């Protein structure tokens, strides 16, 4: 009678102290890309679609504004609430992507390189998705936990804080993870969801990047562009680099967003969503279920902007209307156009991804909200009705890749260090510009019949090669930033990073209004709406460790 | 305790064996497969002697597995040890009874790795409300039962795989089989990986029933039933590469669940009267029945802790598969019957019965079935008063109809089901209805179908089982001899099998059917005697004797050459005995070229081989040259009780015999053959090395070869053996404690005995098998030695 | 108590009564289809490779003679008893492919094109089916049963004869099935696994071309070839019908037996064994699972004969040794040798399956009979050990499909139509022949470098363009077939066919055991061996409705 | 067009056994009661289940695992906890005045 206090063991688990064993390690490994794919929900997308809300590129969309209250808060900056349940889920939700990475890494710490030579590989991609998730949450709060000790036992968590490091050394935290995938990632992964070389590279330039834009004073104003954090942007896109492992852009634009395509030369790194995979019902991308049309029964999230429609015309000679694009809105007979548009925002009378026995239409079947959100659909992350991919759950979703960095992404943000560095090559810069504005106006594969079926009249251009000025770069760099990358849910930390998010938004608030009600009443405050508050919860759990942000006390 | 098995080669005999196949053929035997070499040459006479053989120590050039001269037999058996206790307590008061029992059974089986045990518990009560006319009452029982079963065919395996192979590697993993040597794995190994499959059996059966007794000779009764049981199991398939043996990596788990609820209800009413002479009883009823049943399971793949404790389909990581289904029949049946005695001289006895069964159409639901018995009593009339030495003499004569109904619940179905193809199955033969008819390969949900198990029957009836014997039972001197002589004319008509169909009909063309009529009559004459010796000795010798004769009558002209019932395809059995069978006649060995030329031309003819006889004398052996070979029915039937109590010890023996009955086995094909097999290097009999030869020959068993070209695997009368027998069922002697010293102890009763079955057998000297009763098998029942008490308080 | 005894319902299948239904009449179509794949096991393969262990192409291997002696038996051809297991299975298993064909022919018939306009080609779908599996009933048995009526009630099974049509007429049935395919089956087929009518057209050629060779006496033998017979393969092998659906040649031969490049053009109809697909451990073509060889464990069935391999052998300028080819075994230094053979048999000395991790050796690892049946693999259905495609059940199998119709068999039955005529189209036929022989020569994609790593002369040549005596160019159509065909189980059928089969069988017995002594005792005797036996089993059951064949009884 | 059925099992065993020894005594005014005892208890749990989808026939009596056309799940687990138990008691009562 003790004998038989210890005869039950547990049933179908593996216990903490046998979990760091060689056998498992790899085990791990997969576990921490996992929770890319299975770690999100409808409200809570890694892709981070929910909160580009706020950005002049989409509305909410939904039955009407009573369809994620909390997320209509967002998109006009009035009435978010350090509170709120998805504020507190996305927090929580990426700090268990870490988990699973930080476990892994504890466990590959203890192996030997002699009898398991891909240690300080796998290592570099586990401190690559650990980067990955604390720029997504620098991104969204600006002051994050730092959590990178693999070794560090469950009750230090309890003391860490979110200013232990100043906004610029909790960059380069997240720099140094991405730094170690560069120097240690092989050039070329035949299994394609580990990240190769080139991707550690193109992140580690995008997080010297978004460093670059300093947000040293005690609030969210810029306090200047550091040259030497941009001349690391300029080091980590050289093209020998991503030559070295094979990207560059498409052929044709839509070729990123189909199902046909995926995992071509411009996917540097992406989230492989599968299907008939053993799963309940498919790793799908579960956390872009809100966004698909009317058409399939719900739910009609995610609508693109008159504005971001309007931004795709073009003047007569191919460029963007800089300064009148959003005066009238887009005529698809009288108006050049770029083909971008037509495989970033489904419009009325133009097939649904590219599929003419389905054409949408100013309809109840297109609008579940009657018109209040338009009647715009986002396509990038829809498909075909008719693909293979498309399967219901709770909600109708899709294997289709996300796809993390777009080799475009690597080329413009070349360009953009090259225009801030301002060392005469800007020339440089714009060619590189010219990369990504040249494949667009080739980009007709799908739709080459337009211009007689429907009356589109494209027209893209280069830029003429000469000098420009500083700004005048810059204001290329922007717009197109903006027709490349629409709806993709990025837009507002661009508008963050360069420290013009008040300005833009509430622009774009009194530009809207008149074409959309729930703007009537919107309102960005400077120094406090760049950036989520930090959860109250989180807070409340810290024991006065973790501070707020600017504005939020 | 296994007493003996069939003797299969060792290391060396079988390595002598395939020598001898070798030279028989004139075949360089130093060019086998399986690493023997052998120093060999020709006589004086010409003619193939064996001078030595060598062996490697390992089976293969890298070492890993050592030749062995493993006994496989002796390997994967043990002495089995069976334990029970039964503790029972009853009470009997005034206006009510109870009983109640706790019993354990504990089973660890001859084989290994097996095992079994019973916990039970019974209990009863009764209450007599309204003092004699109103009663209730109940019995109930429950036992719980777990057991880990041996894998079907583990002991032929053991027979099977050949000597050379060794239980361990040469570290301390499982042997296996390397190079040529069979792809039968390791028997032991599979023991092992059987262990920890566990199911766990509940069942409960009881009763409840109320008694009315309204006035005298009137009953009222009504019962209701019920009987459910559930296993419970988790069959665990675990990795394995033994030699080249193998189950790549694979490790799975499936969670096996079974659920059987029946329930029963009844009503009867009885009346008894007697007047003077006449006494007479009247009985009418009814029952309705069901069952229902249902299964279903669980099965998982990969999984990272290959113990019972993780193997739970939650931790699986590959696919996984989901299967059940369920069953059920209902009964219905309506009863009476009419007892009537004159004189306690003169007895009738009348019965009627409908019985009703949803396994049959609403057209054959029900049939009905009468019965008339009479007795007379002679020794009880008048004019036998002059025979003293005649206690009893009774004369009873019967006729009566019982039905048969055991058939598959879908029997008259033409059934389709889905298969799409999720169900193991040996080297293909799945059967699955999902194809690929896109060419994708796969990597998704097949497309699929539906498939026939099996064609309906619009007209599915009842068998029908007609009764008929009359008896003479007796007893003289005061009780010494008594015994009966009885005769017995069972009919049966309808007779219910499942059939398959022809080839032509293909899949799913077997068929429930009513087909034809059989026969079956026969002799019993039971004997006693028993009486005190008056020195101190009781006996009571109490024997038996039967014959019977078995005869078919009809039969559809398509099941005649079927040769369901028998006749093999060739003959029709009709008036014949059921499983009876036409072969080939075995007319002994051809032992010279001469004898080869001098016979039927026949294909595999040759010296050494089995001359088969030219039944019809057309100068060649064909498909025609066979006749009835084959007849199961025993010339006679015995079996003989000895009871004897002496100074209160006493003493039983239990003897069972049947005399002159053909019995027919494969048995022959492992001992008396190199070849006649399908796999080949299998482990055979120790017979083969008396096999013909010309340094042997005058033996009965064919010349060793590697190709079976006479096809001796023809239904022959090599295969026909005289299988008459005798045996001790039982032997068993027991004290009684005297209850001068026994209630000493406050106990009543208090006795021992020990016993043993299955000791003794005697077999015909030309039989060639292990046990004549069971002549399939290539072992025996094991004997049997227990040692009981029965204390009685 | 009546309501009672009809309460309990059968649990999960269909009734007869409702099986008919429309519903379900496409589950029984693709239950047609898949029996092809799930109705065989490794003694019964719908391959037939089995069987062709007659032929002088292989050897039947495993363990020794012991190992499915039964073979042997046939192998040799004496020894073959009426009562095989093996016989009555085989006839037992293709008449059960035929029970799934008719069931879903009795649903169809009763569908109104109206509403099913499918209806005519899914028929004729089955009638494809139907033909399939009574053709190789026809070849393996010649005396058939013809069960092409699928409104036949259960009992009228019992009445049935092989005998009720001559041979030439059983012949004549099974064209027709064919036929009506020919005139249904549309031009292409998007799901692969029907057949399209061009494979119609080819499967109705190929039998007519067996219907030629009559055998209208009461034996065996030839009794002419019927000239309107030959003028039907003609017009079905029509290079117009065959263009229609898009087949030819593949530009290497090996791709018609690698998994990577299934249903490529000259996969004319074939059987989608597949994988990952639901079923218990993928239909596989467990067929062949006795055919892997000995460095998988087991079996090592289906070996290459010596005389198989010299028959590759090529004559200074890249002919056959027509007079000579067997005389000296193959030596590859000095020898000239055609291509096939290297996608064909695997020698000692070479890659199994083109993957130098594994080279194939005189050895126990390689031949489980330690040299009785010689140390040949054969490859073209075996895989690559490290495919993705090969899984372990009770015997280790791939997703591989067999081609039942390979296009060069069109290519090559069309010459031997016009050679057999002799219309002066001999020619014709002669750059048939060279369409198939210049494919092999340039069929070196996967062993190029075989000159330098081993010494391998590669030499095949064309025919000279000429007129051609008749008999000469039949022996060039012959060896043509010998170096296309081998191990494709179609060898010893094409012997019988031409009507040769003892004579050729007899020579190889003779000169084969010189190299192999299973063949030491072997003999065919004429008008008998030329054709399995009916099985016992089933004349028995007949009631005397079926007769044997000739030499049988 | 989702249709599938999930066949689920669960099991609770719970043993318990327990021996204890009373002794009372009275004499006069005191009574007295004393006790001792132990108490060992088990109880086992298993639960498991098979999933399947697609079914030809929307119906109780056609759904079974057998005759699912789609995709299967298999789940199952099961957990346990034993007890040990040592007690004892004593009652003292002066003149049924003080307990
Ligand atoms: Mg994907
Ligand atoms: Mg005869
Ligand atoms: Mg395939």
């Amino acid at each position: 009678c003790d004998d038989f206090l210890d005869r039950q063991v547990p049933q179908g688990i593996v216990t903490g102290d046998q979990i760091a064993s060689p056998e498992y390690v790899d085990n791990l490994v997969i576990s921490a890309y996992a929770i890319w794919a299975t770690g999100d929900d409808i409200n809570s997308s890694f892709s981070l679609w929910n909160y580009d809300v706020r950005s002049d590129d989409c509305y909410k969309g939904g039955s009407g504004t009573e369809d994620g209250g909390v997320f209509n808060a967002l998109e006009i900056s009035k009435g978010i609430n350090t509170t709120d349940w998805n504020i507190n889920d996305i927090w929580k939700r990426l700090y268990q992507c870490i988990t699973r990475a930080n476990t892994a890494l504890q466990s590959l710490d203890q192996m030997d390189e002699k009898t398991y030579p891909l240690k300080n590989q796998r290592i570099a991609e586990m401190r690559f998705l650990r980067g990955h998730a604390h720029f997504m949450l620098k991104q969204l709060f600006k002051k994050i936990v730092i959590v990178n000790d693999e070794n560090m036992e469950p009750d230090a968590y309890n003391e860490l804080s979110n200013t232990t490091y100043t906004n610029d050394e909790q960059w380069q935290k997240i720099a140094d993870d991405f730094q170690f995938a560069y120097d240690n990632l092989p050039e070329v992964q035949i299994e394609k969801g580990r990240p190769a070389q080139a991707a550690a590279a193109a992140y580690l330039a995008k997080t010297y990047l978004y460093k670059a834009y300093r947000q040293d004073g005690a609030d969210n104003a810029l306090t200047g562009i550091n040259e030497e954090d941009l001349k690391q942007v300029v080091k980590y896109t050289d093209p020998l680099i991503m030559a070295k492992g094979g990207y560059g852009l498409e052929t044709d634009y839509s070729m990123n967003f189909l199902p046909q395509y995926e995992n071509g030369a411009e996917s540097v790194w992406a989230i492989q969503y599968s299907i008939n995979d053993g799963t309940y019902n498919g790793n799908l991308n579960w956390g872009m279920g809100l966004t698909t049309p009317q058409i399939l029964g719900c739910c009609d999230f995610h609508k693109p902007s008159q504005n971001l429609v309007n931004a795709f015309k073009t003047d007569s000679q191919g460029k963007p209307l800089f300064s009148t694009y959003d005066n009238e809105n887009y005529e698809v007979a009288t108006d050049n156009v770029d083909p971008r548009l037509f495989h970033t925002v489904g419009m009325p009378g133009f097939p649904y991804k590219y599929n003419e026995g389905y054409i949408i239409q100013k309809n109840d079947d297109w609008s579940r909200s009657k018109g209040l959100y338009g009647y715009y659909v986002s396509l990038k992350e829809n498909v075909d009705p008719d693909c293979d991919c498309l399967k219901k759950g709770s909600y109708w979703a899709s294997s289709l890749n996300h796809i993390v960095i777009r080799y475009a992404d690597v080329l413009l943000m070349r360009a953009e260090a090259l225009i801030q560095l301002n060392d005469g090559r800007i020339t440089d810069a714009i060619s590189l510009i010219n990369e990504v504005r040249s494949r667009a106006a080739g980009s007709t594969m799908l739709i080459f019949n337009y211009k007689e079926d429907y009356g589109v009249n494209f027209k893209v251009t280069p830029y003429d090669l000469k000098a420009y000025a500083q700004d005048e770069a810059m204001k290329m760099l922007k717009w197109e930033r903006r027709v490349e990358f629409g709806m993709e849910s990025s837009r507002f930390f661009d508008l963050v990073r360069w420290g013009e998010a008040k300005d833009v938004i509430n622009a774009y608030y009194v530009t809207e209004a008149s074409r959309c009600s729930i703007y009537k009443n919107a309102g960005f405050t400077e120094n406090k709406n760049e950036y989520l508050p930090v959860p109250f919860e989180q807070i409340s759990a810290s024991n006065g460790n973790y501070t707020q942000n600017f504005g939020w006390a | 305790m296994y007493q003996s098995k069939m003797n299969v080669l060792n290391t060396e005999q079988y390595g002598r064996a395939m020598w001898q196949a070798y030279v028989n053929d004139g075949e360089n035997p130093n060019g086998n497969a399986l690493g023997y070499a052998y120093n060999w040459g020709y006589n004086a006479d010409g003619n193939p002697v064996l001078y030595g053989m060598t062996l490697s120590k390992y089976l293969d050039s890298k070492n890993t597995m050592p030749v062995a001269d493993t006994d496989w037999f002796d390997e994967i058996t043990r002495t089995g040890v069976i334990q029970q206790y039964n503790l029972s307590v009853s009470n009997g008061s005034e206006k009510g009874s109870s009983f109640f029992s706790l019993g354990y059974y504990k089973n660890l089986g001859v084989i290994k790795d097996t095992d079994f045990d019973r916990f039970s518990a019974r209990m009863n009560s009764d209450y007599k409300l309204i003092d004699d006319i109103l009663t209730i009452g109940q019995h109930f029982t429950l036992n719980r039962t777990s057991e880990v079963q041996a894998p079907g065919g583990i002991i032929e395996t053991a027979l099977d795989i050949p000597s050379a192979i060794p239980v361990y590697a040469s570290d301390g993993s499982w042997g296996g089989p390397v190079g040529g040597w069979p792809d039968r794995r390791n028997p032991r190994a599979v023991l092992e990986y059987n262990k920890d499959n566990r199911y766990t059996y509940w069942r409960m059966f009881g009763d409840a029933y109320v008694n009315l007794t309204p006035f005298k000779g009137f009953n009222l009764r009504s019962t209701f039933g019920l009987d459910y049981a559930n296993k419970q199991a988790r069959y665990f398939t675990y990795p394995y590469q033994e030699g080249t043996q193998t189950n790549n990596g694979k490790s799975a788990v499936e969670a096996k669940q079974e659920h059987w609820t029946k329930w029963m209800w009844n009503a009867i009413a009885t009346y008894q009267l007697e007047v003077g002479k006449h006494r007479g009883d009247v009985m009418i009823g009814m029952e309705l029945n069901r069952e229902d049943d249902s299964h279903f399971s669980g099965y998982k793949e990969d999984f990272s802790i290959l113990t019972p404790d993780y193997m739970w389909p939650d931790a699986g990581s590959g696919t996984a598969q989901a299967y059940g289904a369920g069953e059920g029949y209902s009964l219905v049946s309506f009863f009476g019957k009419m007892n009537y005695s004159y004189a306690d001289r003169y007895l009738l006895s009348l019965t009627l019965r409908r019985d009703g069964s949803s396994r049959f159409g609403k057209n054959h639901r029900y049939a009905t079935f009468p019965s008339v018995s009479l007795g007379w009593r002679i020794t009880q009339e008048n004019f036998m008063k002059e025979l003293t030495w005649l206690d009893d003499l009774k004369l009873r004569a019967s006729w009566g109809q019982t039905g048969n109904q055991e058939i598959s619940n879908l029997a008259r179905y033409t059934i389709y089901a889905p298969n799409y193809g999720t169900t193991d199955s040996f080297g293909g033969q799945s059967y699955g209805t999902a194809y690929d008819i896109t060419g994708s390969n796969g990597g998704g949900v097949l497309p699929s179908g539906f498939k026939r198990n099996q064609i309906g029957n619009d007209n599915i009836k009842w068998e029908t089982t007609t009764q008929t014997n009359v008896g003479i039972d007796f007893s003289l001197f005061k009780q010494s001899l008594y015994g009966s002589l009885e005769y017995y004319y069972k009919k049966a008509t309808d007779i219910l099998t499942e059939m398959a169909g022809v080839g032509v009909l293909g899949e799913g063309g077997s068929r429930w059917i009513n087909s034809g009529a059989m026969k079956n009559q026969g002799f019993e004459f039971n004997l006693g005697y028993r009486n005190k010796t008056a020195f101190g000795l009781t006996y009571d010798l109490n024997g038996n004797i039967s014959t019977y004769r078995n005869e078919i009558l009809e039969l559809p002209e398509t099941v005649a050459a079927n040769g369901k019932f028998g006749g093999n395809g060739v003959k029709s059995v009709v008036g014949h005995t059921y499983g009876a069978q036409v072969g080939y006649i075995a007319d002994g060995i051809f032992k010279s070229q001469d004898e080869v030329d001098n016979h039927a031309t026949q294909e595999g003819a040759a010296v050494g081989r089995i001359r088969y006889r030219d039944i019809d004398h057309n100068g060649v052996i064909d498909e025609r040259d066979q006749n009835w070979i084959y007849d199961p029915t025993p010339s006679f039937s015995y079996g003989l009780n000895i009871y004897l109590e002496y100074k209160n010890f006493d003493l039983t023996m239990f003897w069972q015999g049947v005399q002159g009955v053909d019995i027919i086995s494969d048995v022959k094909k492992k001992s008396d053959f190199w070849s006649a097999s399908n796999v080949g290097f299998l482990n055979k009999g120790t017979r083969l090395l008396n096999a013909w030869s010309p340094t042997n020959p005058n033996s009965d068993i064919p010349a060793l070869t590697r190709s079976d070209t006479n096809n001796e695997q023809r239904v022959s009368t090599y295969f026909v053996e005289n299988g008459s027998f005798l045996k001790l069922r039982n032997i068993q002697l027991g004290y009684t404690v005297p209850a001068v010293i026994s209630k000493k102890m406050r106990m009543d009763r208090l006795r021992f005995y020990c016993s043993a079955q299955n000791l003794l057998t005697i077999k015909s000297k030309n039989f060639t098998g292990e046990d004549p009763e069971n002549p399939n098998f290539s072992y025996p029942i094991p004997v049997n030695i227990t040692f009981g008490l029965n204390i009685g308080f």
